């Protein structure tokens, strides 16, 4: 065998170089305005008084943070980021073959593993016993060869985040299921509703008739004094993000600890 | 392979109904 | 008997060639945009500014999300794909015949299996020794001749997925069911009705009358404050959705783990 | 006695030859197009931009699946297809005359048990000691003359199905029940209702008036904000399912396995 | 297996087929039809119309509805029928009852 040095093939396979983490962008993803207005086929949101229609700046910030909500709906790391963690001896997980579980998943790649003391290495594991679960957050040790936990006795670095998806309607356990992609989508397309809510009629109209000569116009529309305009469509949204949700908190475990 | 990613109805009155 | 060798006709029978899992595609499924179309047989969706019909990209999109979805919804793995899975040895279930549980069903076959160590293999076992039991994703050996668990000692990769079913009404327990294409494609039309329901009437009209010149007319439409004009055909097809999970559900067995 | 040689008259006696399995067709249990358009008697789906009526591919699609639907309401196999299982040794049900629970039902005829060891037949097993139970699913042998399981032992080769039933009113245990046929015709009907509701009146349309020169017409249709075009028809259609399904599954029993 | 059409008027023996039954068939036959029948009483998918031309005025109410079928109502009560019928036969015939 032959390997980029941490990245030992069976234990640590490198999924990731490190250039291309600053080089992917939310367009990679399918994350993009023209996704949103596929969605929106056929309205077009534009302000009355320019008839100007809405920027691509707004919905790359909508965007942005409806990942943002994402990653904090599930308790996942969305975007690849890299991560260093201080992480504390316990005695227990110690001795379960040095059994640490990481603050963000899935990881796709350990890139530092070292046992210190005030920042001295104390121990530098070799790469070839590292042994890493990606989607589960679980890193072992499986050596080849007066108190019962201490503080940030373990250095940790890693790079978490998630793939876009190499086949069409398949993921590996390091990509992004396809159906989070679309709950980013529900999370945006749901504040894009709101948006354009309030410019289907003039502000505050729920009802008009306009009459002269005998020339009769007359609108009932969808505002009223209790639903907004876009009232309907955001309460279907919400039925598909909850289904999405249920199926993906079936997808990622539940939280767990021994205490 | 890749990823997808960006009639007739007629009224007429009843003439038997207007026969009685 | 003579066989290709991992695929042993009695333990590990082979359904598929490791070339056709890159020619199989959504259309030979069922799942094409025409598919959808026959379902709203009498209906066009249509840019009500250009008159234009809305692009079969957005058909093939919806339906790669929708068998993410349905992928989800079920704990299995739809279209053909190759896993390589490092599993733990646990020694209740390593004495109990090797019994392994994959983490993706069904299988189609096991490509390999073996006891590793730090990549290296300790043993390779004879291919007649396999027994696969394909729909429940379970794989045992029957061999013809200090701590309770260690992580990644067990090798397994192979093929998971479904083929398209080969008989009218019939599927094999690796044959895809004939209801879950249609699940599929339910999933695929509650979106076409929600992109559809907005275009049906002049956007956020409830009510219009227009009079003009001895000419009168009034239109009252399906929208309103509180629902959108596609409402019923989504309440429909949930309540056909809720159905077909069910007995899926049925036909796929309850999740379970021995701790 | 004289017979073919699998198929002993007390035993196993033969319903069907296999060159039959092929020949049959869903038309041969009274699944055809013109029996839902008997359902809709008076009524014509047709497009309305050409005048052209709905073709039978589509009855045919939805019947094919609307038997496969049925297929997993109920846990049976209702077309004849050859079936061939490999069975697990359990001590109990070996001892208790060799029962095994076929895992598709009614069983037509058992074609193959044989005792092997890695595809070795160990022992086969003489038809004149097989004894099946059709609507059950059972089979047995009644012998003229280190671990409590072992993984599939046993070979079991057999036809699973029903025959369409030879007399009016009746029907044997291996024949489909005369209200199965109508279950899978409410399942087919509860879709070609919800494509006709579609096409009663213009989409989205709940009411119109038109008046020229004095002249009036006025229309209330079925649509509603709530409910769609056909909303009644399959209420009521779910309301008869629900009989029928309870009636079946009187029929057929409760599932059981011991643990 | 099966029973006999019963040989006197108002009486069945223990193997002759109780009159009541013949009804109960005749009422599932009969919700079929009803249901079928339903659909053509008024143009397909209309609740109220209206016409007037030339000083003749028609307005007509039908039993349809976006709720309720044409025939919503005699349904109803053939399943009220129905109802009190099976439960004086499963009267009639015994709870099911094995020794395990």
């Amino acid at each position: 065998l032959n390997y980029e040095y941490p990245y030992h093939p069976s234990g640590n396979p490198k999924h990731i170089d490190v250039s291309e983490i600053d080089n992917l962008t939310l367009a990679d993803y399918g994350w993009s305005p023209d996704a949103v207005k596929a969605y929106m086929f056929g309205i077009v949101v534009q302000n009355p008084d320019t008839g100007q229609p809405m920027g691509d700046e707004f919905y790359n910030h909508i965007l942005e943070r409806a990942v943002g909500k994402a990653e904090r709906a599930l308790d996942i790391s969305i975007l690849p980021d890299t991560q260093h963690e201080m992480r504390d001896y316990h005695e227990t997980e110690f001795n379960s073959y040095m059994f640490v579980h990481a603050y963000r998943k899935p990881i796709l790649q350990v890139e530092n593993l070292q046992l210190q003391f005030n920042g001295r290495p104390i121990y530098k594991y070799p790469a070839n016993w590292w042994k890493v679960e990606h989607l589960a957050g679980h890193v072992q040790l499986f050596p080849t060869a007066g108190a019962t936990f201490a503080p940030q006795m373990i250095r940790l670095e890693y790079v978490s985040g998630m793939l876009p998806r190499k086949k069409a309607g398949r993921n590996k356990p390091w990509e992004m299921p396809p159906e989070l992609e679309q709950l980013v989508i529900k999370y945006a397309l749901k504040e894009i509703y709101q948006v354009w809510g309030n410019l289907i009629i003039g502000a505050g109209i729920a009802n008009k008739t306009l009459e002269v000569d005998g020339i009769t116009e007359t609108i009932g529309t969808t505002q009223s004094a209790m639903y907004g305009g876009a009232s309907a469509q955001i309460l279907q949204i919400n039925e598909d993000i909850k289904e999405l949700l249920d199926g993906l908190r079936a997808y990622f475990g539940y939280n767990m600890i021994g205490l | 392979e890749k990823p997808y990613m960006i009639y007739t109805t007629r009224l007429e009155f009843d003439t038997i109904d207007m026969i009685r």
